[PDB]
């Protein structure tokens, strides 16, 4: 059995905490510990209440800090919606705004030479 | 907001910030792979040759030369690579320029989210960004709704628009925004009789100009 | 896993490895990033939607059956009938090398394709551009068909004719 | 984003004829998209000034 | 409520008719 170790860390300006992810291995053979698709995440507490994902782990499930200690949490697609259908009803907006929204690309490289 | 927007977010430019970072650790590991032996004695052709007389230090030199040339042809090679990427966002940029700044783009989500108004390019030390001023409906509400008015045994549809109605009372307005206009026969057009489409509706569409005829 | 691959548990192979230099650091860089590469695609791909919509329990458009494209719950997973015959038709740690997971499950990106779905039959274009406006799909059809250079009543007069063939291409 | 959450004048971006609809399917590798489009047929002759 | 309007003739085409 073997398998790399990655490291789930809030950053140093953060905390010191940290979580180990055993990509792939099945913790049955090498304080919380959680097995995920992923891997075995030891350090990290699996949290049932979803939000967006901040480190993604794999396989759905992310991690972060709590605010206090680092929670595995399934990400969540955003919040559910229903539209009233309706075959004689419609939604029409009596209002507008104008929003500009900040886009960015690279354009060009450093020309080197050797 | 848009200064406020960029203020605080510092990883907003990190798109930018990453081809930077790339170049400078390609470099970076370019500089430092020269103290790698190779398998051979020692990283500094200035002491294999000092020590060694040349016919044993020709393999030595000759293995230095081999990894070297190796190493090189392996950094241009990702070089190529990211410069074909660049050159594909560079290519991006540019239709996005040509046609979000010099124009108006019906494209639905290319100059941005929304319904695209215009466009404002801004410099940067080695990309472009974008501000794109969009249009987004807000504040709706409910309406009933006929996909036609049935008056004088005739259909009626609208040129412009739909028919709204918020109870005992029927209008005509404009799909992005509510302006409810009376149902005339400026704004409708007739198609046929009334009883063959589905869900019609019967109205009293005013003909604005039999009141100044009569 | 340059270790495991190149020379496995020879630790003189280790030792004379280490002299090479920096390679395993540029090989994992870049293995890394195309990880991060294809996970970003995915996103970028199958993300577009704001939210989660959902759909109308009554499954009637005006004569349109879309059946064959919604979500079946008589099955487990979420996946319309279409989507489970596609997948159905395609097939898919070794000493280094290893395979990790996607981010977004099959059960998610099938979320991410219903929510689209269902945006797309119960709001038209609108919930791409803002608020999802709750339009009748026999308007939305108006819509594009004016957007197509005919008129309305070109569809309000064969609504019938035009769904009983869109149900047959779909079949 | 142009054929699903639009629609897109484009002649032969989302498909064949002219373009109404489309409507996206999942894949385990990819995305399928289903191009509803139109197409005239009986192309009567007429005379025109 | 419109900034700059200005005044002219707007004809109707009704009137000359007189129907
Ligand atoms: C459309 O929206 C705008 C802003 O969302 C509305 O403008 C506001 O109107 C109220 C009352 O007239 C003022 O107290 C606010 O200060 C206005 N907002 C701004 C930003 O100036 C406008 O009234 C809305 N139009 C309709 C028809 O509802
Ligand atoms: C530390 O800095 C990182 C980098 O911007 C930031 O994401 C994080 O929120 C910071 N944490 C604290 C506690 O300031
Ligand atoms: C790990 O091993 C246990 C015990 O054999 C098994 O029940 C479980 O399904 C395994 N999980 C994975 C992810 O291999
Ligand atoms: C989440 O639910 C599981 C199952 O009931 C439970 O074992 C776990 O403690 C819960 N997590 C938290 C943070 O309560
Ligand atoms: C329309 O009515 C429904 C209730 O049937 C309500 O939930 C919805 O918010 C209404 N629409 C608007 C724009 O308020
Ligand atoms: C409907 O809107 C019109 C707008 O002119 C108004 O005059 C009428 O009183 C409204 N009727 C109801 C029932 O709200
Ligand atoms: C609208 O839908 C309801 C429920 O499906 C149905 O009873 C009604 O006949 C429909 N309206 C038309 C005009 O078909
Ligand atoms: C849609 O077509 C399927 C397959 O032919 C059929 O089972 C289903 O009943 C149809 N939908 C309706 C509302 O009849
Ligand atoms: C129109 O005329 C051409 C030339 O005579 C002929 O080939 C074509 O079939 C005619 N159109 C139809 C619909 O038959
Ligand atoms: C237009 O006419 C109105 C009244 O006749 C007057 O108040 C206004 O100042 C005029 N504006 C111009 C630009 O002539």
């Amino acid at each position: 059995s073997f398998g790399g170790v990655s490291v789930i860390t809030p950053g140093t300006n953060t905390s010191n905490q940290v979580a180990v992810l055993y990509q792939g291995v099945n913790c049955t053979e090498v304080s919380n510990v959680f097995q995920t698709r992923a891997g075995c995440l030891i350090g990290a507490e699996y949290v049932n209440n979803s939000y967006e994902c901040d480190i993604p782990i794999g396989a759905g499930i992310c991690a972060s800090y709590q605010t206090q200690s680092i929670i595995a949490y399934t990400m969540s697609l955003g919040a559910e919606n229903s539209v009233a259908y309706s075959n004689n009803s419609i939604a029409i907006p009596t209002n507008f705004t104008i929003s500009v929204t900040t886009e960015i690309l690279p354009v060009s490289m450093t020309k080197t030479s050797v | 907001k848009i200064q406020d927007s960029l203020s605080s977010t510092p990883s907003a430019l990190g798109k930018l910030q990453d081809v930077v970072n790339h170049n400078a650790q390609a470099l970076n590991t370019l500089v430092k792979q020269l103290s790698s032996k190779f398998g051979a004695i020692s990283s500094v052709l200035n002491d294999i040759l000092s020590r060694l007389d040349p016919p044993e230090a020709e393999v030595q030199i000759d293995r230095l030369i081999t990894g070297r040339l190796q190493s090189l042809q392996t950094y241009v090679t990702q070089q190529l690579i990211r410069a074909a990427e660049i050159r594909a966002s560079a290519n991006l940029a540019a239709t996005k320029m040509s046609e979000c700044v010099l124009g108006q783009s019906k494209r639905v989500d290319f100059c941005g989210k929304g319904y695209h108004l215009m466009s404002f390019p801004q410099s940067a030390p080695h990309g472009v960004v974008f501000l794109h001023v969009t249009y987004v409906p807000a504040q709706e509400k409910n309406f009933t709704t006929a996909p036609a008015i049935c008056h004088d045994g005739k259909a009626h549809f609208p040129r412009e628009g739909v028919f709204v109605s918020n109870g005992t009372h029927w209008f005509v307005t404009q799909r992005n925004f509510y302006e409810p206009q009376i149902i005339t026969t400026d704004n409708t057009f007739v198609s046929g009789n009334c009883d063959v489409v589905i869900g019609i509706v019967n109205n009293t569409v005013y003909d604005p100009l039999q009141p100044e005829l009569d | 896993d340059c270790t495991m691959y190149i020379c496995g548990d020879s630790t003189e192979c280790s030792n004379l490895l280490l002299q090479y230099g920096s390679f395993c650091t540029q090989l994992k860089r870049a293995l890394t990033g195309i990880a991060v590469e294809q996970d970003k695609n995915t996103q970028e791909v199958f993300a577009q939607v704001k939210q989660i919509y959902k759909t109308p329990p009554i499954k009637y458009f005006g004569g349109f059956n879309f059946s064959q494209i919604l979500p079946d719950p008589s099955k487990p997973s979420k996946r319309s009938p279409i989507e489970d015959l596609l997948f159905n038709k395609v097939t898919l740690k070794f000493n280094g090398l290893t395979v990790l997971p996607p981010l977004l499950t099959d059960e998610m990106i099938a979320q991410y394709t219903s929510a689209l779905l269902a945006g797309t039959i119960t709001s038209g274009w609108t919930f791409g551009a803002g608020p999802a406006l709750q339009i009748p799909f026999p308007m939305q059809m108006a819509y594009r068909f004016n957007g197509i250079g005919v008129t309305q009543n070109v569809l309000y007069e064969n609504q019938k004719l035009i769904a009983n063939q869109f149900n047959s291409a779909i079949g």
